[PDB]
């Protein structure tokens, strides 16, 4: 189960 | 500073109800384009992205950028007090402490007014990349709800393969799959399955989350599902015009 | 001694269902005027007053005063067996049991409900400072919704009527303004005001009173500084179910 | 080995839903006659007996007798995925490990391989009453609010359901009647001898979970034997509930 933050970066 | 009128409260009720199990706290970012929301779920696996455009209101006025920091459990308590066919107005001043909600009965001479206390929420905003997905599926939203709900009874995971589209799972009781073929329904377009495919895809996802996403089925008779390999799922519902509610879900790895 | 026939049993089912959480045990006092009920709740906050008038039955025969001592949970089990469109007949002799008959088809249901002994509340007529007649489901909706936020509601009547509360999540109010609905009269808000009033009440109790809302499309709400709040539903004709609630002090 | 096609999945969905609270685990015995089930309820008081006849399928093929050992909660999860108007096909091999279910709509095919378990198969009425099934449900449910037991008395002219409890006594009397305007509301009694027997209501109420199968229920009484409560599944197919009278 990946984290969404692995694909979408801050900002 | 903000004054935004919905002819029918229905839409906002349904959106919040569709979101509140994924997202406890979030910011409603308001500007001249309309009211947006972006938040990760509590476990940082899904992203919720909503845009209610100015044109969806009548009227809409936002003189300045305003962040409404809201607890959705709290907001739900207030929104439950609006009937679907109530006229709903959102008001807030610059740098607001409360959100002012006004519900006007369409059936009798009743005005409801709530001052919802706002909280301070730390942004945690993510950029969503513009993506040409390998496959797109447009299908009846109730069909997608039915599939996810049924498969979730027997498994925590669904594999989605596109080449039609096959939803498969395995669990204690055995195996299950649901295969959908490209079909345009000329007499009942709502029944149609549209698949645009540039490239085969095979990805595995948590059913829990997909079933939560399908709480948004009351918003629209159509859902759009976008897939690419090694890329998060997009599940999109139209809220009319170019307004939308989008769910992003990371694949199981 | 008692023979009382109700054209539609629905009404009595709904009344008892509306009352049974406030009042467990009570007497149905029967006389020439009809069938009355008066009881105060376990915590001494609310009073229930019902009157089904003799004229509402066909026929009605009561040879003298008769007290039918009933457990309402028990009576609910019996009344559940009446369909809405059933004819209901109450019989009792000078009594250990109440005889209930529900008639459709030619179907007959018949129950002998065991009575208990309960020891036997005249409410003086008051001209209230303010009256609201509004849609009953509207009142249910307001009380239920505000109760999600607060245990107390302030009711102010002035030059409309405003229900307000405060709680953790913030503040909420519902204002009702004088309005005649010509096409849908049940949707009307009728306000008679002789004097401004501002009083605070427990929402829990008001929400319980709104269990009665299926009895009638309208509810009457009466406010006075001197005396308890009255919430009244019509049972047909001039029959009624009344709830009294003392203000928080 | 087994290939059985239902034009409409409705019937099987309703049967399993009607059975799953009485019976957790059971065998679906398949043979040339069709698909049968015989099992005691969870508490070992009442007997469930079902027969979906071969003629009710199109086609039906059973090359050899097969027991399908199923958990009904598990089967319900699968059957919930079939719409009422889906075409449903059951397949299984000789001495099978799984049951193959296929639901065809739209352009949707659903396919499940249900893992089977090993379950042990445990090894003329005085009066018949044909009445509306929802009426029977209503009576049993209502009387059960006040009593654990119902007495059923039948004669030429009617049936009386009576019960007793702490709160008092109650009865529902139905007269023999052909209803010309609403025939499904008719009460038919075929009687060779009056009968009076007492039964547990809890079980009768459970039997009425089957009420959506048919607008009529058949109630068969004798002093010598258990009560039969029968719902037609179409043709000569049936779902039957047997309950011994109280002693």
């Amino acid at each position: 189960q990946g984290s969404i933050m692995s694909w979408f970066a801050k900002k | 500073a903000l004054e935004a009128r919905l002819e029918q409260a229905s839409i906002l009720k349904k959106v919040v109800d569709a979101i509140k199990d994924l997202v406890q706290d979030c910011n409603f970012d308001c500007n001249d384009s309309g009211i947006a929301l972006q938040a990760m779920d509590n476990s940082h696996v899904a992203l919720v992205s909503m845009m209610l455009k100015a044109e969806g209101f009548s009227p809409y006025r936002c003189d300045r950028n305003i962040a409404l920091g809201v607890n959705l459990t709290s907001l739900t308590k207030v929104l439950r007090a609006a009937q679907n066919e109530d006229i709903l107005t959102l008001k807030a001043e610059d740098a607001p402490d409360v959100l002012n909600l006004v519900f006007e009965s369409s059936e009798t001479d009743r005005i409801s007014e709530y001052d919802l206390k706002l909280m301070d929420i730390d942004q945690e905003h993510l950029g969503i990349p513009e993506t040409e997905y390998a496959a797109t599926i447009t299908m009846p939203s109730n069909e997608f709800k039915r599939i996810t709900t049924d498969l979730m009874a027997m498994s925590e995971s669904v594999t989605i393969e596109a080449n039609g589209v096959k939803f498969s799972c395995q669990g204690d009781i055995g195996n299950g799959s649901v295969t959908l073929r490209q079909h345009t329904n000329v007499e009942k377009p709502n029944e149609s399955i549209e698949i645009e495919l540039s490239e085969p895809v095979s990805l595995t996802f948590s059913l829990k989350y997909l079933v939560n996403f399908c709480k948004a089925s009351a918003l629209s008779n159509t859902v759009k599902i976008c897939l690419s390999n090694e890329v998060p799922l997009l599940v999109e519902y139209s809220l009319g015009g170019s307004s939308y509610l989008r769910f992003y879900l990371a694949p199981k790895i």
